Order: C-alpha cells, then structure tokens, then sequence
C-alpha cells in the first residue's frame, strides 16, 4: 500500500506528455478521419483528457494536498477558466451528429429539412473558420 | 493647547548682561571676573540647567494617540508642538542661555553641558516636525466640517485624499497614517449622519430621498475608489519602507462601514415597501395598514443611530415584513377567492388586468398555476381559430 | 454618417479608458499580492532560520551538557 | 462610400481594441492564479516550517 | 501660476541653483552624496547619516563620497531625490517645491528614462507646478548673447558640441562622447600611482580633482614637452604632505585630445568640434567657424584655448577664420542662459503644466521637449 509511486507516475506522465495537453484552447475545431466503412470524418474539439486532470489536481490538493506543480496547477487554472464553453460547444457538436444521423436514416425529410440544415451548417462553418476568439466567444 | 515653559536664568548673570547692556558690548565669560570660579555660583548654575533639561523633557517626550481622538487633534497637534518646539529653540539659543553654557563649560561641569545638549530630544523633535510639517501644513479637513451639501463632502473628500499624497515627501509613519484615515472615517459619518438627520430621510417622499441617497452613495464610492488610490501610493513608498519596518497591518475599518450598511437596507425599506404600497394604488383595507407597518418602522428606526439601530432595527424591519406577510395571505386569499367567485374568464382576464404588478411578488405569484392554465387554454382555442378562419382566405 | 462616426469612436474612447483602468486594477492587485507573498516568504526566511539556530542551540546543549 | 469604408476600418479597431481587452483580461486573471499558487505554497511551507520547528524544538529540549 | 522659476543646473559633478532672473547662481555645490564611513561612539556626534553640500565638505574625512550621477546619467534616484531636496532645503533655498516652477538643463543625447524619471521625480514628489527640461548648448548660446555658433562644452561627466541656427539647436550634428573632467581625473589618479603617490580613498579622489583644478596645464606641443624633464613643482596635501608631480600634468589633461589613453576609440575634443561642424550645412561652416563658444568648467585649464586652436586650425580647411570665444562664466554658462530664458514672457508657453502632465503623461515630456 504505497501511493508515491502513484503520485510520482502522475506527475511523470503529466510532465512527459501533458506538458502540451494543458492550454489546447486555440484550435478550437479540428477535422477527422474515421477508419470505416467509407471512412468518414467528424468534427472534434481539443479537450478530452483534460478536464480530468483539472479533477486530479483538485482531488490531490484538498484529499492529501503535496508540493504539487505548480505550472500544472495555473496550466489547470487556465483550463478552467475556458472549459464550460468546450462543453457546451461538445454537446451541441454530439447532438448535431445525433440529429444528422436521424436526418439522414430518413430520406423524406431532408426535403423538408434542407434550410434549417443549412442554417446549422451556416454556424458550423462559421464557428470552425475561426479558432481561438478570446473576444467574441 | 500644549503648554509652554518659560525657563529661568540666573539673576545674577542677567543683571551683568543689563550692564553689558547699558553699554555697548556683547556679554561674555570675562565679565564675571573672579565669580566664575565660585562652587556655589557654579553649583547654582548647574542646578538651574539641569531643572531646564526637565522641562524640555516634558515637552520633547510627548506625544498623543494616532488612533484615537479626532483627526483635527492630531493636525492642530502637530502644528502646536511646532509652536512650542520653535518657542523653545529661540529660549535656549538666546545668548544668556548660551552664556550659562559658556559658564558651566569654564567651570567644566560637563554634566550640565552633554546633558543639555544630548539628552533633551529637541534635536530630534525639530527634526521629525519639521519632517511632518509638508504634511501637516495646510491641511483641509475643515471642509467637510463646512458644508452639508454632499457634493461639498465628495470635494472635500478630493481635496483631503490629494492632500494626502504629500506623504511621499514627509517619512510619516503609514500605521498613523492609517489610523488617521480611519479618524477621518469617523469625521465622514459624523457629518452624514449629520447632514442626512437634517435631510429627515424617512419622512420625505421616495424621489428626494432617491437623489439624497444617490449622492450618499457617491460619497462613499469616492471614498472608496480614492482611498484605493491612496493605498497604492502607501505600497509605493512602503517597497522603498520595507527596509524598516512590515509592521503595516492594513486593516482599516472605515467607521462609516455599518452607516453604509444600513443606508443600502434602508434604502430596500423604502424601495420595497414605496413599491408594495405605491402597487395598493390599483385597488382589502389594509392599505393604510400597510402603511402603518412602515410608519412603525419611520417612528421605531429611532432616526436610524448605529448601534442600537442593528441592536433594535433588526427586530423592526423584521415586523415590518410580518405585517407584510399577513397582508401579502389576506390579499392571495382575497383575489383567489374574487377570481373563483368570478363566473366569466374574461370577468377573470379582468382580475389579472387589475392586478399585473401583484403578479410580481413570488409570494402572491405562486398560487395561480390552475387558473392560469383555464386562461391558457382559452388563448389556445383563440389563436387556434385564427389559424382556421386565417386559413381560410380573403377572396374566399 | 459622421455622427456614426463620432459614436463609434466615442465606443472606441470607452474600450481605451476602461482598459487602462484594468491595466492598472490588476497591476495594483498583482502589488498587494507581491506584497502578501514577500510577507509570507521572509515569514519563511524567519521560521528556517529559526529552526536552524535552535537546533543548533539543541547542539550546543548536546555538547555542553555531554561533557 | 468612403464614411461606410471608414465605418468598416472604425469597427475593426473596435474590434482589435475588445481582442486585446479580453485578452488582458483572461491573461490578467492567470497571472493571478499564479499569484493564488505562490501564496499556497507559502501557506503549506509556513505550515510544515512552524511544525517541524517547534517538535524538533521541544524534543531535543526534553 | 507659481512665485518664480528656480533654475536648477544639474552636473555629473557640481550641481548649480538659484531662481531666475538672478545675476550668477547663489547655490553652487558639488553633486556627490556623503554618509560616514566610521562608528558612531561618542554621543553628541555629527548626528544624521547623509551629508550634502558644505557640511558634506567640511568634514570630508568621514565620508564615503559617491556620485548618483555619471556621464550626465543617473544612476540612483535616492541620492538624486536626496540632493534635490537638499536644494531646496533651509541650508539653500528655503523654499517649498508647490510654488515654483523648474526650469532644467540636461545634457543631449541622454536616455528618454533620465527625462521620465526625473519629471516624476519633479511632478510627484516635489510637485512642482511646471517642469522644463531643456539642453544645455542652447542655453549656453542665450548667455553670450549672440545667437548662431557651435557650443563646446565639457562638463564633469559628458562633453559636446552642438551647432546651434538661431536657437534650432540642430540635431543632427551633436557629436558627444563621455570623456569629461571627472574622468580626466580618474586618469589622473591612474598617473599619479604610476608616479608612486597613491590616492584610492573615496574621500581622496576629491584630492586629486583638487590637483587637476589647481596643478594641470595643457602642453601646446604634445610630444615635444613629454621629451623634456619639468621643473617638477611641489603640492601640498590637505594633511601638510608634499607631492612633486612631474609629467603626470599635463599629460593628465591629454587624454581630451585623445583618448587613446585610456584605451578608446572616442575621438578629442577638436574632433568633436570638427565633425559637429562638418555634419551639417555646408553653406553654414564658416559661420560656425567664425562662432565657438566654450562652456563647462574642463575647459578652464591653462592652454586649453590656445591648443584648441592649434587643433582646430589642423583640422579645418584652409584660410577660413576661425573663432573660439572663453567667457568668464564658463562655470555659469548654463545657469545664466537659464536666468535669461526661464525670466521671458513665452516661458509661461514653453514649459509643461502639472495638469498637463498629469494628463498625458511622459509623452507629453517628449512631446514638448523643445
Ligand atoms: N580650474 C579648473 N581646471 C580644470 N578643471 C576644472 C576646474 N574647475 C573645475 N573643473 C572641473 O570641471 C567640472 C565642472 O563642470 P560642471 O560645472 O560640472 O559641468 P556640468 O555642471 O555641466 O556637469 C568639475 O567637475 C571640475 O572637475
């Protein structure tokens, strides 16, 4: 029952590789590839493992607390201070594939349905032509 | 009104002096002839210094309290040991004090002499004044003390905290310094709260008392964004003062803190309470009695003091709002009880066109949901005709 | 047009003073904390340099009361 | 023409000016949580200083 | 609006003061700053720390004299604060800095950060109601009256030539290097070891400034006097000693002429002369030729004037009339042009309020810096 050795592979991993995982903010949409039938591609914003390591560092400092890094720390910091929008902009991008995929198991619809896609699409195109709008967010 | 002290010279030697005075001649140590060298005359002498190296003692080592007493008292002050301090200086380089010193130095009781001369804090008092004086001349709290207008307190607020910069150039101790903001504090709600008891806050309407409290708070936001100045200024220094000393607490408590408090809670009682009763103007008699809970409250807010109004205020808001809520049930259960005697929904579109602003207060606001469904279903069946009759055309 | 154009500036003005006044709120922030943390490190200083002296004070009693 | 091209080049600078700002702003607000991270360092470090001072204190004393 | 402006010559090594409109400045002193080097013991000692101007000199043994300022740059602001409230202390102006406005010569070429920092130093802690920071050729120039003609000077920490058009002091022939009394000095000091008499104390460097003001002569002929033995006159120390200097003076002052000496690749004072003159107009050089002017006080040694001549005579063309005029107030040159110039009407338009400083800030400085 040792966990410094824990702590020590966390820090490790997270200053081997998680040095250039903290501040991926900028490129806020990124294309695809899908190896598949047809091998599609999706849309994808930067944030997967990170906002877990901004929990593992709120874990460790209030459970036991150390002389945690503190760059990680503030690169945590300023991951949080842009994370709800990621969200946010995540769940729009799950339930757009969602309804792009009733849509299109449909054939009838899209008929009907042509502007509003294309008014969806209109955003879309205009939210991943720029990356990285401290400004207008 | 710091005293003074005339010190005393030796008879004997003034009456030499007077006769080197009837002629002219400056006096000097030769002139006694043979009475320097008397032990007793010497022994006089000697007593007689050391009695005015008490007396500047007592003037050299005082000093007051920076924290207490009002800010005018440290100002009048300082300038009042300038006074006393200058007075002093001009006794003692008067050539007949000099010439006593002449005297115990010939006959080397050099007691007298190092003690006149090192252990009187004169030297060093001369110094510190005349080290806080840039600071200390000229200094306008008077203003504030002036006029009632509130836009004569916010300039006096400008002028002081501007005079205050001046601490760049004087070595003041920045604890006292502190302290003597929190004096002037004490000087800014004396005079609103004297100020606003002859503005009679309670008793006018809603609209005077608006704009009082609308100077009031810019009052306090100058207070508070020049004060925010002044504590930028003070770490300046203090980066250049933190070679001596990091005994800087920075802990102020304005004393005008609660007044502001309770003005902003005062503020709600006439907000709220202007706007419940000022809502009664669309009317089941406890208007005035409404207006008696707020009275209880303008008579019982004993012209709001501080202490005693946290002390005993609490409890008076506090029954303000219980005759509220029983007004807020008679007047729920009176309209509940109007909108279900009232046999026609546009009889009871009526009701709710009779009372939109009560459909504002939460309380009252919760107990509807049925009857605003009826309601809702009979727009519904409205518009939803007008989509039929619409459908149809004009040329049809 | 020129009274758009005066409107836009006057915008412009607005976006300009408020941001030297938030240039300046955070450097007078970032003081007080350079203020709070130079406390907190010479508090620091102070405890390790106390507890260098009084363990060597513990050595000191170590050796004399030894012998 | 040339007042709407100039409107066009004034909400640019707008623009530029709201860029920069939110940027002094976000940025601003990680230099203080750098300052936040300074001062829990200094905390636990008091912390462990003060603790470790007064066992090794008193128990060598004892 | 404010009593009357207080002209405040500054100086790598002696600061000068006084209000406008006076005849010569009434406050002149060093611009050095003194604290004791020794042990309070005794008490009923020389009580305060820091000494500044006849107090500082008079018990100069104690002291550990530095200068805040060197080559017309500041180095500590502390001492600078310290030596400007000096002036106006009760000791030399009684006065208070709310109620006058400052007019201030400053060497050219110097950094934007001397003007910056010394306008807050002014407009904060003094407050004054109007800062003026100006050149000091120019002022130079106002003093002896005439208008067009290059102005030579050599201070104690900078030296150089300006060729002034009627006032426009033009700027792009100022040639200024950093070889200037103060450094004459230190060579001098250099020399004085190699002679075997050694001087190395703080409060001894002053000795030797005083040998350099008192025992130093320029050679007409460089090489021609180093290959003779002098007479070797004697000198006697504060302290009653006796120091026979022999070529270590007048090859002390040389090092003007070429600082190849102390190992740079600056040029003489003739050829900062010459080159501010030809950098510049060329319908305008025999007018400057015809117009020299001198200034500082390194320009008060014996033969300085007739050497420079013969100097400028090897560099300058053929048969055009040169002219190098040496008032008596070469000491006071800044100072009384800064007598004339803050004492006229248009003074009131050419300085920077506080409001105005207040406003824009050091912009505003370099805005209306001339
Ligand atoms: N008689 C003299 N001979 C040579 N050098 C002198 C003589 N008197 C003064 N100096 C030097 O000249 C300097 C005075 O120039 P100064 O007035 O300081 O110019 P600035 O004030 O512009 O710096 C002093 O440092 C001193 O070393």
């Amino acid at each position: 029952l040792n966990t410094q050795e824990i702590f020590d592979d966390w820090a490790r991993k997270v200053q081997q590789r998680n040095l250039g995982v903290s501040g991926r903010i900028f490129t806020i949409e990124s294309t695809r590839v899908r190896g598949r039938t047809g091998n599609v591609l999706k849309l994808k914003v930067n944030f997967l493992p990170e906002i877990i390591t901004l929990s593992k560092e709120v874990r460790n400092l209030k459970w036991l607390g150390f002389r945690v890094p503190l760059a990680i720390v503030n690169k945590a910091h300023q991951a949080n201070q842009l994370y709800p929008f990621a969200i946010s902009l995540i769940e729009s991008v799950r339930t757009y594939e969602r309804t792009c995929e009733k849509v299109e198991e449909r054939n009838t619809i899209s008929l009907l349905v042509a502007g509003l896609k294309k008014e969806v699409q209109a955003l879309i195109a205009e939210g991943i032509a720029l990356v990285w709008e401290s400004y207008k967010l | 009104e710091i005293p003074e002290i005339s010190l005393p010279i030796h008879p004997m030697i003034t009456n030499v002096a007077k006769q080197c005075y009837e002629r002219g001649e400056k006096p000097k140590v030769t002139d006694f002839g043979d009475k320097v060298e008397d032990p007793t005359f010497l022994n006089q002498l000697q007593s007689g210094v050391n009695r005015w190296i008490r007396e500047i003692q007592k003037v050299t080592k005082l000093d007051r309290d920076p924290a207490s007493g009002t800010a005018l008292q440290e100002i009048s002050f300082w300038l009042n040991l300038e006074r006393a301090l200058y007075r002093i200086q001009e006794k003692r380089e008067s050539p007949e004090v000099l010439l006593t010193l002449d005297i115990l130095k010939h006959g080397k009781r050099f007691h007298a002499t190092v003690s006149f001369d090192t252990d009187t804090g004169l030297k060093q008092a001369l110094e510190t004044v005349n080290d806080y004086n840039p600071l200390m001349k000229d200094f306008p709290l008077n203003d504030l003390l002036s006029a009632t207008e509130l836009d004569k307190i916010r300039q006096a607020l400008v002028a002081i905290f501007t005079h205050l910069r001046k601490i760049r150039n004087t070595k003041y101790p920045i604890q006292r310094a502190l302290r003597l903001v929190e004096a002037i504090s004490r000087d800014l709600s004396s005079q609103l709260l004297k100020v606003l008891g002859t503005r009679k806050l309670m008793h006018v309407a809603y609209e005077e008392f608006e704009k009082v409290m609308v100077a009031c708070f810019e009052v306090f936001q100058t207070w508070d964004d020049e004060y925010e100045k002044l504590q930028v200024l003070l770490r300046d220094i203090v980066k250049r003062k933190r070679e001596e000393n990091l005994k800087m607490v920075w802990r102020i408590n304005p004393a005008h803190r609660k007044l502001q408090a309770r003005l902003d809670q005062m503020r709600k009682f006439r907000r709220q309470h202007e706007q419940l009763r000022a809502v009664i103007v669309r009317v089941a008699n406890a208007i005035e009695e409404v207006n008696l809970a707020y009275e209880n409250v303008k008579e019982v807010d004993g012209l709001d003091v501080s202490k005693e109004g946290t002390e005993a205020w609490e409890a008076a808001m506090k029954r303000y709002d219980e005759r509220i809520d029983r007004v807020e049930t008679r007047i729920t259960a009176r309209l509940r009880d109007q909108l279900g005697t009232a046999k026609n929904a546009n009889e009871m579109f009526r009701i709710f066109s009779r009372f939109n602003a009560l459909f504002v207060r939460p309380h009252i606001r919760g107990a509807i949901r049925e009857y605003q469904t009826q309601l809702i279903q009979r727009v519904k069946d409205d518009i939803e005709s007008l989509h039929d009759k619409f459908k149809v055309q004009y040329p049809q | 047009y020129e009274q758009m154009h005066k409107e836009l500036t006057d915008k412009l003005e607005h976006l300009e003073q408020e941001k030297h006044e938030l240039r300046r709120r955070f450097e007078n922030r970032e003081g007080e904390w350079e203020g709070r943390v130079s406390e907190l490190e010479t508090d620091v200083k102070q405890l390790q340099d106390e507890l260098e002296r009084q363990q060597l004070h513990l050595r000191e009693a170590d050796r004399e009361k030894t012998r | 023409r040339q007042y709407e091209q100039m409107h066009k080049e004034l909400t640019d600078k707008l623009e530029h000016l709201e860029q920069e700002k939110h940027e002094l702003r976000r940025r601003f607000e990680n230099r203080e949580g750098e300052w936040e991270g300074r001062v829990s360092e200094l905390e636990t470090d008091v912390k462990q200083l003060q603790d470790e001072l007064e066992r090794q204190q008193l128990h060598l004393r004892e | 609006i404010a009593n009357q402006p207080v002209v405040i010559d500054n100086g790598s090594g002696v600061i000068k003061a006084g209000f406008a409109g006076d005849q010569i400045p009434k406050y002149c002193f060093p611009n050095y700053v003194g604290r004791p080097k020794h042990v309070r013991v005794m008490a009923g000692a020389l009580e305060g720390d820091i000494f500044i101007g006849p107090k500082a000199e008079e018990h100069r043994g104690l002291l550990s004299i530095r200068y805040p300022m060197e080559h017309g740059i500041v180095k500590d602001w502390n001492d600078m604060e310290r030596i400007w409230q000096y002036v106006y202390s009760k000791d030399q102006l009684q006065t208070f800095s709310e109620e006058h406005p400052v007019l201030l010569t400053e060497a050219p070429l110097n950094p934007r950060k001397n003007r910056e920092r010394a306008a807050e130093v002014f407009f904060e802690t003094f407050n004054v109601p109007a800062l003026f920071i100006s050149m000091q050729a120019v002022l130079s120039l106002y003093a002896t009256g005439r208008t067009t003609g290059v102005v030579l000077d050599s201070g104690d920490g900078v030296t150089h030539a300006v060729p002034i058009y009627e006032g426009f002091a033009m700027p792009h022939s100022i040639m200024r290097i950093d070889i200037a009394g103060r450094d004459v000095s230190r060579f001098l000091r250099l020399y004085l070891r190699k002679e075997g008499y050694d001087f190395h104390s703080s409060s001894e460097f002053e000795i030797v400034k005083a040998i350099k003001e008192r025992a130093c002569y320029l050679s007409i002929n460089p090489q021609k006097d180093e290959t003779l033995e002098t007479e070797k006159a004697q000198y006697y120390l504060p302290d009653g000693s006796t120091i026979e200097i022999g070529p270590s003076r007048f090859r002390a002052p040389e090092l003007l002429f070429r600082p190849d000496l102390i190992g740079e690749e600056s040029e003489g004072i003739h050829e900062v002369l010459v080159f501010a003159i030809q950098k510049s107009d060329m319908d305008l050089r025999r007018t400057l030729f015809s117009n020299i002017v001198l200034s500082g006080g390194s320009t008060l040694f014996k033969g300085f004037g007739d050497r420079l001549l013969s100097e400028v005579k090897k560099l300058a063309p053929k048969d055009v009339k040169i002219r190098i005029s040496a008032p008596q107030e070469r000491l006071y040159s800044t100072w009384i042009g800064g007598s004339i110039l803050a004492s006229l009407d248009t003074f009131k338009k050419m300085w920077v309020s506080k409001k105005e400083y207040e406003e824009d800030g050091a912009r505003s400085i370099h805005r209306k810096t001339f």
